[PDB]
């Protein structure tokens, strides 16, 4: 019952160094990113959450980096700690 | 026109362009997909008569469109079952470790949907591997034709828009929303591109803007690592600043025969 899996990606400044060479033609910002637990991999628009291990791409304009974390990875123990239950069932439904 | 009631639901498939889309079936086994159109995103009226010309087009790798619910709302779009779903995503699975000779069937597929297309007069106006569809088979087929016409949404339509695709228009259409069959024959190059390259963003390393002002001084994509000289010879043919120097989807489908191995 692990329940981080990315200890080095725990801190939201570890999460931040890895947006360095990100791309210029995604339309979401880093720090919205890191705030939501992801990081980059480093190639095109791939991220990952240090928590739940969720990756997401091919973002949009006006993606919610916790909306699509709650409507993708809603059992994400970080998401629930953070945004709470209410948040996570008010985007599954 | 099909009836509802001739229609079942069983499960979602995702929330793209225009709403969510679900998995079901039609007559009594059918397999089919079921577009549904989110309030105010469409202009209605408008799409429903030109539905009735989309009806009539009939191609192996064209998205073909059973019917439509529109006695009721939302209207619903009826069509053939795409298993794979978006060719965007499809590319960027790195699991399917593909062969060059299956990316280049890839875009014969697209170029034969795009060929006939042409020669029915009919412009898709946005074409993109995330407008692209993949069935059961690993068949690419060419979905939301068209469509482009009928989005309500103020950041899709105008060139500097927030959702408008600057990475697949040509310099005409950028600078004077010059909109030809060879605006179609630039964006097929562009998808020749997502397709070697893997589902990578064009000019991933600038913004629409700057892609804009670097097109239109002859900037171009880069030859993807998966294109021999040959397959980036024919998708930099469809990028010429001359419009009437472009090959037609004709010329381009016997190009990519030719190269096929
Ligand atoms: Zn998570």
């Amino acid at each position: 019952g692990s329940s981080i899996s990315n200890l080095s990606m725990q801190t939201h400044a570890a999460r931040m160094r890895t947006f360095m060479y990100w791309p210029s033609s995604v339309p979401v910002q880093p720090e919205q990113l890191a705030s939501a637990g992801f990081y980059y991999v480093g190639r095109n628009d791939d991220v990952k959450c240090f928590c739940c291990d969720g990756g997401l791409r091919c973002w949009e304009s006006g993606d919610d980096p916790w909306v699509e974390h709650a409507k993708w990875f809603p059992r994400c123990e970080f998401l629930i700690r953070m945004k709470g239950q209410e948040f996570v069932d008010e985007i599954q439904g | 026109e099909i009836d509802p009631k001739d229609l079942t639901f069983l499960k979602e498939l995702g929330t793209g362009q225009f709403g969510v889309v679900k998995y079901g079936k039609w007559r009594g086994q059918y397999d089919v997909a079921i577009k549904m159109i989110k309030e105010g995103s469409m202009s209605e009226d408008e799409f429903i008569e030109e539905a009735k010309v989309m009806m009539n087009l009939s191609h192996e790798k064209l998205v073909q469109l059973y019917g439509v619910c529109t006695k009721q709302r939302p209207i619903f779009i009826i069509t053939e079952y795409m298993a794979n779903g978006c060719l965007l995503n499809y590319l960027r699975e790195m699991r399917h470790r593909f062969q060059t000779q299956q990316l280049l069937e890839m875009c014969k597929d697209v170029c034969e949907a795009m060929e006939y297309l042409e020669s029915k007069q009919f412009l898709h106006r946005d074409l993109a591997a995330r407008n692209c569809l993949v069935n059961d088979q690993g068949v690419v087929k060419v979905s939301d034709f068209g469509l482009s016409r009928y989005v309500l949404d103020d950041e899709y339509t105008s060139s500097v828009g927030s959702k408008f695709p600057v990475r697949w228009s040509p310099p005409e259409v950028l600078m004077y929303s010059k909109f030809s069959s060879k605006s179609d024959i630039w964006a097929f190059g562009v998808l020749m591109w997502e397709i070697y390259s893997l589902g990578k963003m064009p000019y991933e390393r600038f913004t629409n803007s700057e892609t804009a002002e670097h097109i239109a001084q002859g900037l171009r994509l880069y030859r993807p690592h998966l294109a021999s000289e040959k397959v980036y010879t024919i998708m930099y043919s469809c990028w010429h600043e001359k419009a009437d120097e472009r090959p037609t989807f004709k010329i381009l489908l016997s190009n990519i025969l030719d190269v096929m191995d």
